[PDB]
C-alpha cells in the first residue's frame, strides 16, 4: 500500500516534496486522485484510438440527422453531442461516479468489490495480485495521462490524429 | 547551509538571489546540482558543435541512401529542416537510450551527482587527491555554466539576425 | 440460506411486510421463485434487446412461408409462431423444466452443478462466488423483472419498442 | 475411478448382464472403451452438423480439382476422398493414435495430461471435475454413440440427411 | 530446473557430449539460451504461416507507398522494410528486450512474472505447470527451431514458401 507505485527504475519519486510531509491521508488523497485520473486517462486513449481509426456506429444519434459518422473525430466531438445527450452522460456517469457501481468517499483505498473471478489472488500469489498489477494499473494511467496533455496539445495544431498522419507529424 | 559546496566561489561566493536552497534540504540541493551539471555537460557539447559546423566542417558523404549529403545541410535552428525525417527520430531516440539506459546511476556506486562511471569506464579519477578532484569537478561546473549562457546567446543571436561570431 | 440478496443500498428489504414471519421456511420459497423469475426475465429482455435490434435469421422458419423478418418485433412474435411450434418449445422446454437438467424440484437450492468453468467457485476467493456474484444474478434479476413489466406496458399503450422510439417517448 | 458415467435416473444400469462378474478388471477395459467411443462418436456428430450446415472451405482439395464444395454430404465423403489423402489421415492420425500425445495402449486412464480450458485439474471443487464433469462427457459420449447409429440408418434410405430434411421425415 | 524439458521418448538425451559435465552452471545458461530460441522461433513460425495465408493489413505502410500487400511473402519482406521501420523495431524491441520488460540479462529463469489466462502460477495442482507445460512451450520451441532452418532452406533455392507448394514440393 505504501510500498506500491515506488517499482524501479525511478523507485519512489517525490521530486518537489508535496507528500515530503508525512501523513497517509495526504498520501490516500493523492494515491487515488492519481488512480482516478490513470483510470479515465487509459480509457480516453483507448476511446481516442478506436474513434480515429474509423470504427464508428451506424445510425442517427438524435432526431436531427446527426449520426456518429457526422460526428468528428477529436475535439469537436464532445462538444457536438447533443446537449440532452451531454446531460444524460451527467445523469448516468454522475451516478455511476458518486453513487452507482464505484464508491468514491476519500479515495477509500478504493477496493470495489469486483475485478473479474479467480484472479483478485490473495490466498495465491501476494505479489501478483497487488504490488506487480496493481503497480502496473498506476503506470499504464501514467502513460496515458501523458497522452491526453499530448492529445489535447498535438491537436491544438490543425491537423488531429488520423489528420495528424496524413500531413506533416514534424514539430512547430 | 550549501555555503561551502562546489560551485561557490571567488568573486561571487556562495550565490544564490533567489533563496532556492535557502531551506537547506540537500535532496532539492542534489537534484538542481544534477540538473546544473546535466545542461552544463549538454552546453560545452553544444558550443564546440555550433562554432565547428559554422566553420564549414561537415562529415564526408551523405546522410542517407537518397544522395543527401552533409554539406548542404547548414548550421543553427534550419539543420533540421534539411535532416531527414528518419534521421530526426534516431537522434532523437538514441539520446533517450542515453537518458534511459546509459547516463544515470545505474549502479548506486556513484560518488555524487552526475558521477555515471558505473565502475565500467575509468579514466584514472582515484589517481587525482582531494583537491584535484574538487577542482576538476569545479572546472567541469563552471565550463558548464559558461557554454549554457554561450549556448543561449548563440541561438537568441542566430534569431535576431545579428551574429556574434566573425 | 439468509444473508445474501439485498444489499446496498437497502439490505434486508421487505417494507410491507410479506415475509417478517421469522420463519426461514417460506423465505426460502420465495427466493426461488426470485431467482427463476431472475433467469427468466434476464434471457426475455436480452432475446428483447436482440430481437429489436434487426437481430434476425435467414430463411423460412417452416413451410407456412414465414420468414424469420415476416415475425414481428415486440408481443405478437411468440403469440403468432405456429402451433406445432409451441408444442416443441412444450415438449422441449417442459422437459428441460420440471426433470432433466436444471431440476426445480420443490425450490431448494437449485444449484444445478453448472459452476462456471475455473471463474466464480470455491477453493479460490470467497468473497466473490458467493455473498456477491449469487447476490448479483438476483439483483440483474430485479433489473429484468422490472423491465418487462416496463416492455409490455410499454408495447401495450403504443405499438412495438422500435416503434416506441422513432415516435414519441414521453408519458400518455 | 470407478463410480463412473451413470448418475439420475439410472445409476448402476447394467440391464442384461455380462458386466456383473464381480471383478472390475474387465469392468476397466470396457470403460475407457465407452471413452473413446465417447470421444469419437461426439466430434463425429458435431462434424455432420458442421459439414450439413454448408459450412466449407474454399479452394480445391488438390489437383483432381474437387473443390470442398464437390465432395458430397453425408456417408460418400469419407469414401470418395482420394487415397493419398487417406493415406496421410492414416499416418498422421495413427502416429497421433497407438502411439503418443494421445497415447491410448493398455487402455484406461490414460488421462493425457490435458485439460480444458486447462481448468478442473485439482485443487478447486473436488467434487466438480471429478464424478460429474468426468461423467458428463462420457455421458455426452452415450448420446452421441446413438446420434450415428442413427445417422447412418438415417443416410442409409437413399439420400443424407439435409436431403432427408426437405423431403419426409416420418418412418418408412 | 534440471528435470525440465525432454521426456518420453527421449528423457535426459545428450548425446554428441558437451553437457555431461557433471555441473549444471553451464546447463543452466543453455537452457534459458534454448527457452529463448524457443520463444522466437515460435512466433516466427506463425508469423510466416499467418503472413503466407493472405492475412495482411490494408493501406499503405508509409511515405513509400508501399501497402501491406506489396511487401512480399517470405524471407524478403524483413530485408526490404524501410530503414528508418527497422530502427524503430530496434528502438521498441531493444528496450524491450535487455532490460525493461522481460528482463533476459544473466540469463536463466527470468520468469518475467507474466501468466497465460491468469491461469498457472501455483496453488492449483502443482504437477502440470512446473515439469508439463512448462516442459511443452521448451519442446514447442524445438519444433519451432527445426522449422525454420527448414523454412530457410525451403526459401533458399525455390522461391518463397506459398510458390514451393504451387509448384514441386518433392526434393532437388
Ligand atoms: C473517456 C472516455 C470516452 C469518451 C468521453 C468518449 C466519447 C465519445 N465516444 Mg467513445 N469510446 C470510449 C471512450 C470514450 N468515448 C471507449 C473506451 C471505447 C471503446 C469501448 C469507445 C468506443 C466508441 C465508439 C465505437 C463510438 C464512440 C463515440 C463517441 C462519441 C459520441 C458519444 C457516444 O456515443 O459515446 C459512446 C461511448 C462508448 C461506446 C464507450 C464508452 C466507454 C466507457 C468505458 C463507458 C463521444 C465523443 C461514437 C462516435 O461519435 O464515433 C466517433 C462511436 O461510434 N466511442
Ligand atoms: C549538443 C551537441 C550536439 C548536437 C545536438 C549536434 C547535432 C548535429 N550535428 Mg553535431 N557536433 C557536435 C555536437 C552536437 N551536434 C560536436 C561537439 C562536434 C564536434 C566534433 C560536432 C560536429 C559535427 C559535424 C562535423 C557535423 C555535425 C552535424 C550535426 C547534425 C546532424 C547529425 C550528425 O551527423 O551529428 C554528427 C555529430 C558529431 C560528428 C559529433 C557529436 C558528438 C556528440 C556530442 C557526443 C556526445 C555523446 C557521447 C556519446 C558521450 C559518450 C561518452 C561516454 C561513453 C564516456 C545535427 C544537427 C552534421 C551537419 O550536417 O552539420 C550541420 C555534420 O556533418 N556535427
Ligand atoms: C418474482 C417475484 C419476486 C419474489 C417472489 C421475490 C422474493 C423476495 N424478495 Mg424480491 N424483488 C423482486 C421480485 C421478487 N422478489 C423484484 C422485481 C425486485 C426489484 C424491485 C425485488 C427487490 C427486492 C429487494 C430489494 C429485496 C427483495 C427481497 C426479497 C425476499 C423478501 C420478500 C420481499 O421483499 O417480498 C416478496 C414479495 C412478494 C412475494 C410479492 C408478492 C407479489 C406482489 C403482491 C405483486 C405486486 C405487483 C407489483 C405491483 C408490480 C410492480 C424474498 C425472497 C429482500 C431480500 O432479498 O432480503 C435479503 C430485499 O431486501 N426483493
Ligand atoms: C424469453 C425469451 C425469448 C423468447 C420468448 C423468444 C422468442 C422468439 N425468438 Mg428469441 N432470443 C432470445 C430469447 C427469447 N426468444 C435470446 C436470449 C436471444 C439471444 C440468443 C434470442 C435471439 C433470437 C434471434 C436471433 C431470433 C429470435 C427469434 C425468435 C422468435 C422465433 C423463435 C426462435 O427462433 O427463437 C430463437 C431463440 C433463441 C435463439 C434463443 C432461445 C433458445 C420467437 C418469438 C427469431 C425471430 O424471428 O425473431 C422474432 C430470430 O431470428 N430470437
Ligand atoms: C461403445 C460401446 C460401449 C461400451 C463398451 C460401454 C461400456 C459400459 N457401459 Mg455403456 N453405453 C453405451 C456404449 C458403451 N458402453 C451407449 C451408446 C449408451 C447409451 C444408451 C450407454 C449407456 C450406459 C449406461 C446408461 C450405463 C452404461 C454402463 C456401462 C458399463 C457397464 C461399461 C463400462 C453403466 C455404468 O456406467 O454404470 C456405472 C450404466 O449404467 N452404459
Ligand atoms: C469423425 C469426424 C470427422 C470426419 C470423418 C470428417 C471428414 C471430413 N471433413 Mg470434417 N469436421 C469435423 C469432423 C470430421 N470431419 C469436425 C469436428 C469439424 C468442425 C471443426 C469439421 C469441419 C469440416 C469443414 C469445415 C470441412 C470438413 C470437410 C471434411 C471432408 C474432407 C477432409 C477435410 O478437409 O477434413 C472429410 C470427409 C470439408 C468438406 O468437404 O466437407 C465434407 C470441409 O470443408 N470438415
Ligand atoms: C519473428 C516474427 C515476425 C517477423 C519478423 C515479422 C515481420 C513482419 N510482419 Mg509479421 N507477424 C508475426 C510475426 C512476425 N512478423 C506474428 C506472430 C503475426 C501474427 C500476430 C504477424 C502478423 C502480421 C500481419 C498481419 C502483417 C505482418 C507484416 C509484417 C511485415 C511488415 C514484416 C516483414 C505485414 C506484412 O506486410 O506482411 C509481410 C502484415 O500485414 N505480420
Ligand atoms: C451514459 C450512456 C447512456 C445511458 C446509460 C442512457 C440511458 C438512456 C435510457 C434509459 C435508462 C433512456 C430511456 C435513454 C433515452 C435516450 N437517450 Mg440515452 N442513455 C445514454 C447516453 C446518451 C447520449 C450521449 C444521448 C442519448 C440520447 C437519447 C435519446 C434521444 C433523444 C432524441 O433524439 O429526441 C433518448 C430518447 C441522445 C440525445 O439525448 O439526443 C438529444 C444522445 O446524445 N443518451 N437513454
Ligand atoms: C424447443 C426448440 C426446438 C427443438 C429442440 C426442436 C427439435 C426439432 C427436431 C428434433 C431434432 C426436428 C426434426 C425439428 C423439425 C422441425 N421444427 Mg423444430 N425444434 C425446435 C423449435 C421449433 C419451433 C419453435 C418451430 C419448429 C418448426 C419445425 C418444422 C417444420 C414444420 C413445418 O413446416 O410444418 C420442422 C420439420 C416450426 C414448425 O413447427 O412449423 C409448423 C416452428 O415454429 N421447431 N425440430
Ligand atoms: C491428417 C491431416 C493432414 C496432415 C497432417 C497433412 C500434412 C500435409 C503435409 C505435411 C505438412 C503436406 C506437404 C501436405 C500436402 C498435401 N496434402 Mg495434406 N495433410 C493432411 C491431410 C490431407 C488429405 C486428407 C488430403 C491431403 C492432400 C494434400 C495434397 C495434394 C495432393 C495432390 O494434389 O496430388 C498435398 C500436396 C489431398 C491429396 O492427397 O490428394 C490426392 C487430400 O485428400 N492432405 N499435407
Ligand atoms: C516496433 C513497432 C513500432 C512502434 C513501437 C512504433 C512507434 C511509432 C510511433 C510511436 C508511438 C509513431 C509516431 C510512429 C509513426 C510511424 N511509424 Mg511506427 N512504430 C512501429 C514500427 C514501424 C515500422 C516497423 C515502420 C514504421 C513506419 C512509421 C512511419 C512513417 C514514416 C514515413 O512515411 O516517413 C510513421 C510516421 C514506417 C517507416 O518508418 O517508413 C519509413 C515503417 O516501416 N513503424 N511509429
Amino acid at each position: 500500500e505504501n510500498e506500491l507505485g515506488a517499482q524501479p527504475p525511478l523507485g519512489f519519486f517525490d521530486p518537489l516534496g508535496l507528500v515530503e510531509d508525512g501523513n497517509q491521508a495526504k498520501f490516500d488523497r493523492l494515491r487515488y486522485v492519481e488512480l482516478k485520473h490513470g483510470r479515465i486517462s487509459m480509457l480516453a486513449v483507448v476511446g481516442y484510438l478506436i474513434e480515429k481509426a474509423g470504427i464508428r456506429l451506424p445510425g442517427n444519434i438524435s432526431y436531427d440527422g446527426t449520426t456518429f459518422a457526422d460526428i468528428p473525430d477529436g475535439f469537436a466531438a464532445l462538444s457536438k453531442i447533443p446537449d440532452a445527450g451531454l446531460f444524460q452522460l451527467f445523469a448516468f456517469i454522475g451516478f455511476l461516479e458518486v453513487f452507482v457501481m464505484k464508491d468514491i468517499t476519500g479515495g477509500e483505498f478504493v477496493g470495489d468489490f469486483r475485478n473479474g473471478f479467480i484472479d483478485f489472488g490473495w490466498d495465491s500469489f501476494d505479489e501478483e495480485t497487488k504490488l506487480k498489477k496493481r503497480a502496473i494499473e498506476l503506470n499504464q494511467g501514467r502513460a496515458a495521462m501523458m497522452g491526453i496533455l499530448a492529445l489535447m496539445v498535438h491537436e491544438k495544431l490543425i491537423p488531429l490524429g488520423y489528420d495528424a498522419d496524413l500531413p506533416i507529424i514534424g514539430h512547430l | 547551509a550549501f555555503e561551502d559546496e562546489l560551485g561557490a566561489q571567488p568573486p561571487l561566493g556562495f550565490f544564490d538571489p533567489l533563496g532556492l536552497v535557502a531551506d537547506g534540504d540537500q535532496e532539492k540541493f542534489d537534484r538542481l546540482r544534477y540538473v546544473e551539471i546535466k545542461h552544463g555537460r549538454i552546453s560545452m557539447l553544444a558550443v564546440v558543435g555550433y562554432l565547428v559546423q559554422e566553420a564549414g566542417v561537415r562529415l564526408p558523404g551523405t546522410i542517407d541512401y537518397s544522395g543527401k549529403t552533409f554539406a548542404e545541410i547548414p548550421n543553427g535552428f534550419a539543420a533540421f529542416k534539411e535532416i531527414p525525417a528518419g534521421g530526426l527520430v534516431q537522434l532523437l531516440f538514441f539520446i533517450g537510450v542515453l537518458e534511459s539506459s546509459v547516463m544515470r546511476d545505474l549502479t548506486g556506486e556513484a560518488e555524487f551527482v552526475g558521477d555515471f562511471r558505473n565502475g565500467a569506464i575509468d579514466f584514472g579519477w582515484d589517481t587525482f587527491d582531494e583537491e584535484t578532484q574538487f577542482k576538476k569537478r569545479a572546472i567541469e561546473l563552471n565550463q558548464g555554466r559558461a557554454a549554457q549562457m554561450g549556448i543561449l546567446a548563440l541561438m537568441v543571436h542566430e534569431q535576431l539576425g545579428v551574429s556574434l561570431l566573425p
